[PDB]
RNA sequence: AAAUUUCGGUUGGGGCGACCUCGGAGCAGAACCCAACCUCCGAGCAGUACAUGCUAAGACUUCACCAGUCAAAGCGAACCU
RNA sequence: GAUAGCUGGUUGUCCAAGAUAGAAUCUUAGUUCAACUUUAAAUUUGCCCACAGAACCAAAUCCCCUUGUAAAUUUAACUGU
């Protein structure tokens, strides 16, 4: 380009040549001249020019605008209502489409967290990741995921593409450990158990029509075929496909890792993996 | 001289208002349109919490 | 490989079966499907009425008695709803909705009354 | 207002404004009419319903509000099931 | 709070040709000419209003 | 008025698609949305809305 | 008897006398507007229902804010000064 | 290095824009809002406007097309009055 043809001659760049981006090095605006002077710009005699005005929102001595309003509980509980990123069907679309996020494997927490999708956080009173029915059109995965959250109309929407939605509830500890599992191998402790949700949560994730790893599994066909009859298309018989012992994992309770065990540990260094050995153990971890 | 007392209502528990009345006169019992059932219904006070 | 102590074989000793999970009107074949946007999506359905295989004489005869408006020229029940973005909200609502007129069919007017009413006592003249 | 404190040398937030009002991703701030518990007896039905209701704050109120507050407030609100959740985002505007 | 254009940040090459190539595409959606800024250091180019969609569909089109 | 024989003629004797109206009524005001409302109510936002399913950006 | 505190504001210099909230008449005469140690008249209420109920497009707004005022409709009964 | 609505001062050159209706305040020697003024930007109407329109108990004033013009609304800032 006509850069290097340029920059063949003149001397060479040294040290004594540069220069700041003209506009951005605003020059410094010092007290000490006839127009920045006299007053130092602080105005006429008071508080002002001796800078000692009441404190912020102080109106003279009247009730402040900030204390005549009265109370209200709007962020009374702010600090443990449940909140979840929102995941956008084309978003995941746009994932797949991507290379990141492989369909062939299981759509855990921590192949979105790999791929960088829906970049969360274990603090800010977050526990797991919501959906949304954005792409409900135009959607083709075909693909076990698993969502804390999901509605009913992406469900059916996933369901019909030969997808198989599924919902858990992941600890804080457990979540956090989620989010980042090379810090926490790194850190040197073994793998925890997750808990179970709390009585607000134990109704949601006990039903089949949300479809709960804590429901019958014998309702999830009759929920199916109930989505089905609302939204029409009729349903993919997934049992004759090719790709069905990989979306029959349901990754049982107490099971952070989709592919580990509580109980275990992982080592860096070395990669080995230690048995959790003592019936003690065993009996606390797993029974 | 109109103390303001608050309506009891029989039926659909959970709603009342107030109204005035004087000092010397007997209880009131007017009629009053309840939101949860949607009719008029023969109200009873009871409880007053005013003098003026 | 690995079994929890609340795992879904021991939640439910009932309903064991590994793949027992994923096994089981208004045929959708017999229905026509077309979108045309009009910022809302717009789910049109038809479908000729007469030959309704899927529907009993006596319903389909109230059908075409009572929802005239929607007939088409050629005999087929046009209906659509727009009300929202999405499409698959839109065909579930007019799949409820044929529900709703299939079922009612197995089972502002006082001003055309009185208009109705003058029109025959005015209707008075014979030899 | 304490611009910087004593422990981690940073600003503060007067809880006062968090209890009275409510911060929203709009740029927005949520507040209640005063007096909506106090003498309902004497009012007209017009006057509880107007009472009965949120009302907006101003550009200069808005502000001293912003900053009475700091970035943390400023975060999202993805709660399971809110009423504000359909106006954290204001749409539809030119100018 | 008012202004509001896109901004075109990876260019290399001849800016100007671009610029008159978009100039040229988006004279017949306003019928003004779309107040450019082109900038040789940083291949860069500013156009007052949104035309992002519009842009990349062009973009596209040409194959890029 | 409107009638059945009306239907009959034009599916008999004319052969044509019959026409329908409704008698649309004009959209509503609404003014300028103001930044800063101030005054008005939490109805304000609602007053401009496509349509109150819950939209969200990209995440 | 010990321990902390205060002794509000206007006053054609300060005390004294009087006042401290709100509505009307002239100043302010014909959209709004403006001063009271300028001259006056009044009020911290008064009489019947209890649809004086629940909702909600658009506006006025005491010169700011907090605070106040009117309102097509919608549901529910009709055949306030 | 206390505080202090209070006295005093607050350092070189040059260019441009640059004077406020009022209210609250244990308040009128001090503070906030409003109003005036400054910077960057998106919008189109800003002022004298002509017939007319605007009350029972004089100079006047409001809206006001063509017409002179190029000024006005808003957004984000913040000191100064
Ligand atoms: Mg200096
Ligand atoms: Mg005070
Ligand atoms: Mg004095
Ligand atoms: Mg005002
Ligand atoms: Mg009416
Ligand atoms: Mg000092
Ligand atoms: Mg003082
Ligand atoms: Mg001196
Ligand atoms: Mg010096
Ligand atoms: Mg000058
Ligand atoms: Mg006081």
């Amino acid at each position: 380009a006509r850069a290097l043809d340029l920059l063949r001659g003149l001397p060479r760049v040294s040290l004594a040549n540069l220069k700041p981006n003209p506009g951005s090095k605003k020059p410094e605006r010092r007290p000490r001249g006839r127009r920045r002077g006299r007053k130092c710009g602080r105005g006429h005699k008071g508080e002002r020019q001796r800078g000692t005005r009441p404190r912020l929102g102080f109106e003279g001595g009247q009730t402040p605008f900030y204390i005549r309003i009265p109370k209200y509980g709007f962020n009374e509980g702010h600090s443990f209502r449940r909140q979840y990123k929102p995941l956008s069907l084309n978003r995941l679309q746009y994932l797949i489409d991507l290379g990141r996020v492989d369909p062939s494997q299981p759509i855990d927490l921590t192949q979105l967290v790999n791929g960088r999708g829906v970049t969360i956080q274990p603090l800010k009173r977050d526990y797991g990741v919501q959906l949304v029915e954005e792409g409900a059109d135009t959607f083709t995965a075909k693909v076990n995921i698993e969502v804390q959250l999901a509605s009913e109309l992406a469900i059916a929407a996933i369901e019909k593409n030969g997808g198989v939605v599924t919902t858990a509830f992941y600890d804080p500890r457990s979540l956090d450990i989620v989010c980042k599992p090379v810090p926490f191998f790194l850190r040197g402790q073994p793998i925890p158990k997750r808990m179970l949700p709390p009585e607000e949560l134990v109704p949601y994730y006990t039903d089949a029509k949300n479809r709960g790893y804590l429901a019958d599994p014998a309702k999830f066909p009759e929920a199916r075929l109930e989505l089905a009859r609302k939204y029409g298309y009729i349903l993919p018989d997934i049992t004759k496909d090719e790709l069905f012992k990989m979306l029959c994992t349901r990754k049982d309770p107490r099971q952070i890792f989709f592919g580990l065990a509580p109980g275990w540990v992982v080592n860096m260094a070395d990669k080995k993996i230690l048995k959790p050995t003592d019936e003690n153990l065993l009996k606390y971890y797993t029974s | 001289k109109n103390i303001l007392v608050r309506m009891v209502s029989e039926a659909g528990t959970g709603f009342c208002f107030n109204t005035k009345r004087n000092r010397l006169r007997e209880k009131l019992t007017l009629l009053h349109y309840d939101p949860v059932v949607k009719q008029r219904v023969l109200f009873v006070e009871k409880k007053k919490i005013r003098s003026l | 490989e690995f079994k929890s102590i609340y795992s879904l074989d021991k939640l439910y000793p009932e309903s064991q079966g590994s793949d027992t999970a994923w096994r089981v009107d208004i045929p959708l074949d017999r229905l026509t499907i077309s979108y045309c946007r009009s910022v809302n999506s717009k789910a049109e359905v038809r479908f000729h009425l007469a030959t309704a295989e899927w529907i009993a004489e006596p319903v389909r005869q109230k059908i075409a008695i009572t929802h005239k408006n929607k007939i088409n020229r050629l005999g087929e029940l046009i209906l659509t709803s727009e009300s929202s973005r999405y499409q698959f909200r839109n065909l579930a609502d007019c799949l409820q909705k044929i529900r709703d007129m299939i079922t009612e069919a197995s089972q502002k007017l006082h001003r055309i009354r009185i208009e109705n009413m003058n029109r025959e006592r005015l209707r008075q003249k014979r030899i | 207002l304490t611009y910087f404190s004593a422990r981690k040398g940073k600003r503060k937030t007067v809880k006062a404004v968090i209890d009275r009002f409510l911060r929203l991703h709009c740029g927005l701030w949520v507040r209640r009419k005063a007096g909506y518990k106090k003498k309902l007896w004497k009012k007209t039905p017009a006057r509880k319903k107007r009472l009965r209701e949120f009302v907006f704050c101003n550009k200069t109120q808005s502000k001293l509000l912003d900053k009475m507050t700091t970035s943390f407030w400023k975060r999202r609100n993805w709660y399971v099931d809110d009423p504000y959740q359909k106006y954290h985002d204001r749409t539809n505007l030119k100018v | 709070g008012n202004r509001q254009m896109t901004v075109i940040r990876k260019v290399e090459g001849d800016i100007w040709a671009l610029q008159k190539d978009v100039e040229d595409f988006l004279s017949p959606l306003l019928g003004k000419t779309p107040v450019t800024q082109v900038n040789e250091v940083t291949g860069t180019l500013r156009i007052k209003g949104y035309f992002d969609q519009e842009l990349k569909a062009w973009l596209l089109e040409k194959g890029f | 008025r409107w009638d059945d024989s009306v239907t009959y003629i034009f599916h008999q004797l004319l052969d044509m698609r019959e026409p329908v109206f409704e008698f649309v009524r004009p959209p509503p005001y609404h003014p300028k949305q103001k930044r800063f409302p101030h005054r008005q109510p939490l109805r304000y936002l609602d007053r401009y809305r496509d349509s109150h399913e819950p939209t969200y950006g990209i995440y």
